[PDB]
Parts: C-alpha cells; sequence; structure tokens
C-alpha cells in the first residue's frame, strides 16, 4: 500500500517550467515503477511520462524536448520538470504508480496506485 | 561505475591466465626438446626412492610398493621407506612391506633426528638392501629426516626420489623425473603430475580438475623460468646436492616461537630457491592420488594448506633477491596470489551491499564466461572433454577455499576451524536473502529488468544441466578415471 | 611362485639354428632379471646370458655375436635366438628368475636366483 501526493500548480506563460512533485508513502519506493499522465478535457489521460525502478526514462510523443523526469529515493518523490511549455497543455497532471506489472505500461489499467490531480493552466 | 570492478577483474583474472597458459606451452616445448636431445638407454643418476607414511590403507600400500617395484629404471640403487610410530597398529603396516620386499624390517631404538649421532648405523650396516624403518612418530618431517639421512651415507646415490604412500607412480615417471636434474647444473629439485584417480563424488572431481589446472599450467608456467614455488606433494625428485646441505635447516623451523610441522613440501622447495638454485616442473612424470571427498576433511586439509602458504609466502617474496632478473616473477605470482582473493572479497561486498540485479547477473555472467573459457582451455590440453566439470569449481572455491583463507588467516596469530565457515554460510545466506526480498518486483516493460532475469534464468538452466550431464554420467559410470575402474575391480578379490 | 616352463633344444650338428623359449607363470614386476644359465654335461652351471624385464641387454664370453634375447613383455614369456651353434655347446638349459627384492644389484651368480626352469636338451 502506497499513498501518493501531488504538488504543483497554476497559471504560466508559454515558455515556463512549473516543475510538478509527486510524492509517495510506501514500504519500498525504490521497486515502484512511476507515470505521469495528462487528464485533457478530453482523450481521457493519455500517456505523458514514465520511470521505472532502474532509472529507465520513457517519454510519450512530442514531448521528448519538453519535459524531464527523474525519482529522489532520498524523500520518495518523482519531480517531475517541464520546458516550453504550450497553450495545448491546459491540463490535469496525474502520478501513477506501479509494482507488478507486464508489458504495457502506457494504459491505466496496468498501474495499481493513483493520485488525486494537479491541474496546470498556461496562459497565451 | 560498476564496469570499474567488472571489467576489470574479467581482465585481470583472465590476463594472468593467458600468460600462465603461454608459459605453460613454452615450458612443454623446451621440455620436449630435452628429451629428445636424449639416449634411448640412459641411466646416469642412481636414485633412491623414500616412502613416509602412517596407517595408509593397507591395499593402498601395497599399490604404492608394487608400483615402485614394477617402475622401469636402470640404476635404482635401494629403497627405503620410513614407518612413523611403532605399535600393534605399525607392525600392521610393516608386514605390508615385507610382504613385497624382503625381511629387513629394523627398528632404530630412537628417532635419528632427536638423537645425537645423526649420521648413519642405524642398526643398518648394509647399504645393498632394502631397509624398512619403524621409529617412533613425530610428523612426517621427522619420519623424512631418516630417509635423507639413509640415502646420503652411500656415496654412489647422487639423487633422492621422494613418494608419499598413497601413489601409484606410472611405469615411466622416476626416468622423466630425475632427467632434468641431469639437464641442467642449476637444477636442484624437479615436480611431478600428480593425478587424481577418485573421481566418484561431485567434490572429487571439481577439485581433482583444480589439481590438473594448478599443476599442468600453474606449475608449468613459473617452470619456464626455473623457480616452480612449490614441488610435487607426492612426487619429487631432489639432489642429494642440495638435500645433504638443506636437511639442516629444513628441520630446524621456528616460525614465531612455537615449533610445528605442517607444510613441509612448500618449506623444501623455499628452501632450495632460498640458495639461488632452480627447480623446474615436468609434464610426462604423472602419478596418481586420491582425493578427501567430505566436505568438512576437504575444508581442513585447505585450512592447513593456507597456514603453509601464509607463512612462507613472505620467504618466496624476499628470497627473489637471490634469483637474477628472472624472479620478478616470483614476486608477481605472490602479489597476485594475494590481491586476487582480496579483491574477490571486495566484489562480493560490494555486490552483496549495494543490491542491483544488473550489477549482479553482469557479474554472474562474466564470472561463468572466465570460467568456461578456462575450462575449455583445460579441455583442449587434457583432450578429456570431461574438464567442462570445472564450470562447477567456483561453488568449491567459494564455499570451501575462503573460509580456509580466514580461519588460517585468524590463526596466523568444532569451534576451532567451523565456526568461521559456518559464520561465512551465514552471511552468504543473509547476503543472498536481502538481495531476493529487497529487489522484490516484477517490470516485464523494462528492457533491463529483461535483460537481469533473462540472465539469472540462462545462468540457472546452464547450471542445472551441467549437474544433470555429471548425475547421468555417475549413472553410466563415465566419470571414473580409468585407474578406478581398476582399483574398484582388483579391490572386490583380495 | 613365478612357475617357469622352457621348451626347445634338439639334435645339434656343425652350426645349426636353435630358438629356446621360456614362458613364466607369476608377475615378472619389470625389475626383475631372467637369465640363461647353462650346465654342460657332468659340469657345473655357467652362465649365457641375463636381462632385465625392462629391457637391458647382456651376454657372456664365447656366445656374444651369437646368441641373442627377446622378451615379449605382453605374452609373459622370452625367447632366445641361437646362431652358429658348436659341437661343443651340447648341455641342459635352465631360465631363471632374479627378484629385485633384497637388492638392485645384477649379478651373475647362480645362487642368486630364486625361481628355476627345467632343464631342456
Ligand atoms: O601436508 C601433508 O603432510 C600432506 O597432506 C595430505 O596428505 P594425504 O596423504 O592426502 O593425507 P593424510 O591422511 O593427512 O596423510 C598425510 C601424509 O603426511 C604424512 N604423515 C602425516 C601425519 C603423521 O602423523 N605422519 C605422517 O607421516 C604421511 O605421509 C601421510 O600420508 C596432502 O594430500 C599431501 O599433499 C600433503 O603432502
Ligand atoms: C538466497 C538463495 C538464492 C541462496 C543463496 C545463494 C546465493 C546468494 C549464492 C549462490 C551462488 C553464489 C555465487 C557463486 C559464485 C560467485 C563467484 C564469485 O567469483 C568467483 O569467486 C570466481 C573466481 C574464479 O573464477 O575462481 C563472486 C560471487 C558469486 C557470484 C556468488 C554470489 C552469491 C551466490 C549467487
Ligand atoms: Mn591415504
Amino acid at each position: 500500500q502506497v499513498q501518493l501526493v501531488e504538488s504543483g500548480g497554476g497559471l504560466v506563460q508559454a515558455g515556463g517550467s512549473l516543475k510538478v512533485s509527486c510524492a509517495a508513502s510506501g514500504r519500498a519506493f525504490k521497486t515502484y515503477r512511476m507515470a505521469w499522465f495528462r487528464q485533457a478535457p478530453g482523450k481521457e489521460r493519455e500517456f505523458v511520462s514514465g520511470i521505472s525502478a532502474l532509472e529507465t526514462t520513457y517519454y510519450a510523443d512530442s514531448v521528448k524536448g519538453r519535459f524531464t523526469i527523474s525519482r529522489d529515493n532520498t524523500k520518495n518523490t518523482v519531480s517531475l520538470q517541464m520546458d516550453s511549455l504550450k497553450p495545448e497543455d491546459t491540463a490535469v497532471y496525474y502520478c501513477a504508480a506501479r509494482r507488478y506489472g507486464g508489458t504495457d505500461y502506457t494504459t491505466t489499467g496496468s498501474y495499481d496506485y493513483w493520485g488525486q490531480g494537479t491541474q496546470v493552466t498556461v496562459s497565451s | 561505475s560498476a564496469v570499474w570492478g567488472i571489467s576489470v577483474y574479467g581482465v585481470f583474472v583472465l590476463g594472468f591466465y593467458i600468460a600462465q597458459i603461454v608459459f605453460s606451452e613454452f615450458n612443454r616445448m623446451r621440455l620436449s626438446d630435452w628429451i629428445s636431445l636424449r639416449p634411448d638407454n640412459w641411466n646416469a643418476t642412481r636414485v633412491a626412492v623414500i616412502i613416509a607414511g602412517y596407517r595408509e590403507d593397507p591395499f593402498m600400500f601395497k599399490k604404492c610398493l608394487e608400483s615402485v617395484r614394477d617402475s622401469e629404471y636402470g640404476n635404482v640403487a635401494r629403497l627405503i621407506c620410513v614407518i612413523d610410530g611403532d605399535e600393534e597398529e605399525d607392525l600392521k603396516m610393516a608386514e605390508i612391506y615385507k610382504q613385497v620386499y624382503n625381511d629387513n624390517v629394523k627398528k632404530p631404538g630412537v628417532v635419528l633426528c632427536e638423537s645425537e649421532n645423526k649420521n648413519g648405523s642405524t642398526i643398518d650396516s648394509d647399504v645393498s638392501k632394502n631397509i624398512c624403518i619403524l621409529q617412533p612418530h613425530r610428523g612426517k618431517r621427522e619420519s623424512l629426516y631418516t630417509g635423507f639421512q639413509l640415502a646420503s651415507m652411500d656415496p654412489s646415490v647422487h639423487a633422492v626420489v621422494l613418494i608419499d604412500s598413497d601413489t601409484v607412480l606410472e611405469k615411466n615417471a622416476i626416468l622423466e623425473v630425475v632427467y632434468p636434474l641431469s639437464c641442467d647444473p642449476n637444477i636442484k629439485a624437479v615436480a611431478g603430475e600428480c593425478k587424481i584417480w577418485n573421481t566418484d563424488t561431485i567434490l572429487s572431481m571439481l577439485v581433482s580438475w583444480r589439481y590438473f589446472s594448478a599443476f599442468n599450467v600453474e606449475r608449468g608456467a613459473q617452470s619456464l623460468w626455473k623457480t616452480v614455488q612449490c614441488v610435487g606433494g607426492p612426487l619429487g625428485a631432489y639432489t642429494i646436492d642440495i638435500i645433504n646441505e638443506i636437511k639442516d635447516p629444513w628441520i630446524t623451523q621456528t616460525f614465531l616461537g612455537n615449533k610445528c610441522t605442517y607444510g613441509d613440501n612448500r618449506r623444501l622447495t623455499n628452501e632450495v630457491l632460498m640458495r639461488g638454485k632452480k627447480i623446474v616442473y615436468t609434464p610426462f612424470a604423472v602419478g596418481w592420488s586420491d582425493s578427501p571427498t567430505n566436505v568438512m576433511r576437504y575444508i581442513v586439509q585447505q585450512t592447513r594448506w593456507s597456514k603453509s602458504w601464509c607463512r612462507e609466502i613472505w620467504y618466496t617474496l624476499g628470497s627473489a633477491w637471490k634469483h637474477g632478473f628472472s624472479g620478478i616473477y616470483l614476486a608477481f605470482e605472490c602479489m597476485y596470489q594475494i590481491m586476487y582473493f582480496f579483491l574477490v572479497m571486495y566484489l562480493f561486498s560490494y555486490i552483496a551491499i549495494k543490491a542491483d540485479i544488473r550489477a549482479q547477473t553482469a557479474t554472474v555472467l562474466v564470472s561463468t564466461l572466465v570460467t568456461i573459457i578456462k575450462s575449455s582451455y583445460l579441455a583442449l590440453r587434457a583432450k578429456n572433454l570431461k574438464a567442462f566439470y570445472f564450470v562447477l569449481y567456483t561453488y568449491v572455491y567459494f564455499f570451501c577455499m575462503i573460509p580456509a583463507r580466514i580461519t588460517a588467516m585468524f590463526t596466523m596469530f568444532w569451534a576451532k576451524q567451523f565456526l568461521i565457515t559456518y559464520m561465512w554460510w551465514a552471511g552468504v545466506l543473509a547476503a543472498g536473502v536481502y538481495s531476493i526480498v529487497d529487489n522484490w518486483y516484477f517490470d516485464w516493460a523494462d528492457i533491463q529488468y529483461r535483460f537481469a532475469l533473462v540472465g539469472i534464468c540462462s545462468y540457472l538452466v546452464f547450471v542445472s544441466i551441467v549437474l544433470v550431464i555429471y548425475l547421468i554420467g555417475k549413472i553410466t559410470t563415465w566419470n571414473y578415471t580409468p585407474l578406478q575402474k581398476e582399483l574398484i575391480e582388483e579391490r572386490y578379490l583380495h | 611362485q613365478v612357475q617357469l616352463v622352457e621348451s626347445g633344444g634338439g639334435l645339434v650338428q656343425a652350426g645349426g639354428s636353435l630358438r629356446l623359449a621360456c614362458a613364466a607363470s607369476g608377475r615378472i614386476f619389470s625389475s626383475d632379471t631372467l637369465a640363461w644359465f647353462r650346465r654342460a654335461p657332468g659340469k657345473e652351471r655357467e652362465f649365457v646370458a641375463a636381462s632385465r624385464w625392462s629391457g637391458g641387454g647382456t651376454d657372456y664370453d664365447s656366445v656374444k655375436g651369437r646368441f641373442t634375447f627377446s622378451r615379449d613383455n605382453t605374452f609373459n614369456t622370452m625367447c632366445l635366438e641361437m646362431n652358429s651353434l658348436k659341437p661343443e655347446d651340447t648341455a641342459v638349459y635352465y631360465c631363471a628368475l632374479r627378484t629385485a627384492r633384497d637388492s638392485y644389484y645384477y649379478t651373475r651368480n647362480p645362487t642368486g636366483y630364486d625361481y628355476w626352469g627345467q632343464g631342456t636338451q
């Protein structure tokens, strides 16, 4: 059992960072693969980023040069950094975790634990 | 990070092995020319075979004397046999000799070492006779000093061939072990291949291949520079010109005070190498011996051998001054023998404390590949195809020689020597449990996780099929040495 | 123990060719000296030729270059080939074994051989 709490949101001009930070309380956070999803007003939370327990990083399309991911195992957190934001990114951001999983890391049906909400709006 | 420590370990272990392989090949090519430039009917050195023993398997003590009597060599002067201890238990060790050679079973009242007059006439005025001495026992040192004294007073004896009681020399063993003493004037001792005939146990076969890889490679590389660090325990030929001089400081030794006697062979070789002389090793001097089977007995044997090594590798290092340029090898070999064990310990500690699947599967695979290469060379040299059992020698090493090394280091200053071994086993088990319960997750989408799991599964499958091959071979009686296949027949009828 | 049985010999005239075999029952140990001893009519045993079972060759005077040894070492038998026989070369031949037990010293004395065969011719 791991509790996920996410933070970081607000108005920001196109070209800001507005790093998001999701922390996790659990027995051993370093074995949990983590992922970041983008709940848009539509399209039902497209996959955005992820990183396994062995630091390997997976990124969605057209976000390769804009999103950066990492982990903090001392203070359990993910701390997703952002660069060169766009008005198309105005959406909630969600934090998901996994311990036992298969080869389908891009679907919400695989991850077991879930966060609450990281709404972010980008101005013109 | 782990690359400096995995790749450097692989290179450190494999480069020296390749160097030793090429040096052994050079030595074999050197000895073949000597053997070729030799008349067929060659008798020049009058040897005197020396046997020392203590309750050594009445049948096998028969096989040893029979092999020495069946050995082909024109010029054998006599046979000096010394039997430790006098009791109605060693009388039925003199009798097995008396039924092979003659009735000259003497019994000097005092040990020729503690006796004042160290010279001959130990109830022995007969030089043209085959003698057997029954004396009070004080170790192989005291029972071999008697033999050295016996086969010295004859001015027509110029070399002495030492054997152990449970050995079965081939016919052309003495002939090919005494020749290098006549090949060069700076050679005062020759080693000899000491094969193992008992390979009906899993511990008795990997150690057999360890004996092969520690003689025909390790002790062959040193002979190229004529600085063999330890003559063969069971089989070995010594020049009387050096025995007559080194017998006095050999059995006088004090290390730190209290005088104790173990690892006498390496002491003889060390005293030969501390006088600036050269020692070579010939692979055409095959001799057979048995091996310990119980794990505890093997650990005890290896802790005695490690005790012997830890006090005289210092002297082998310090005597490299006497030897010339060839002799930097004598320092490099000792430095390697130290830092390799230290590096293995450090590697285990690192990959057991900093748990990482990709930093453990990689080490396991690299170690397995290196051992496979070594076993492949052993198979090519021996033309045996049973040498691929050497892949499992790593387990025997890690679980028996390392506790022996730690115990010898601790005693250098049940619970006497087995507590450290039990603690080491418990520590390895605790490290394994911690590693397996720490990384308790399954992530098939991760390529690194897939590589780690696939590697560990393939290694487990490889070990399992090797063990199954061994079991099948034991079932069909395929591991049995051709010698053992005949001793097990001569044992039934007797 | 080791029983030696020798065969051969017969009519001898002028320079003849003969071949005497000696078969051994037991173990010879490749360190024991096997020799051919000669006993002339009404005369003491004489020596003809010895050989170690490991392949050492020796002979005696008045027969060197005339007789030759050959140990099979596989059939547990020896064969002595005789060339250019003499009328004075009439006697009974024994094959004897000397064990290198008390000593590895090669001796020509007939009393140093433990086991003896049976005379032929
Ligand atoms: O370090 C040693 O002394 C020997 O120990 C073992 O010898 P092994 O014959 O395999 O085993 P054990 O049953 O311990 O016999 C030790 C040998 O040392 C000698 N010994 C030992 C003990 C004793 O009281 N008296 C004695 O003469 C005998 O030759 C005996 O064969 C090793 O196998 C040999 O390589 C080594 O040379
Ligand atoms: C918790 C369960 C799984 C039982 C515990 C067993 C493992 C923790 C042990 C069994 C085999 C061991 C390995 C066996 C051999 C080696 C070789 C060793 O390197 C060598 O000693 C090779 C040197 C040479 O080739 O001579 C490094 C540790 C390692 C990987 C050992 C690490 C610990 C292992 C995996
Ligand atoms: Mn024994």
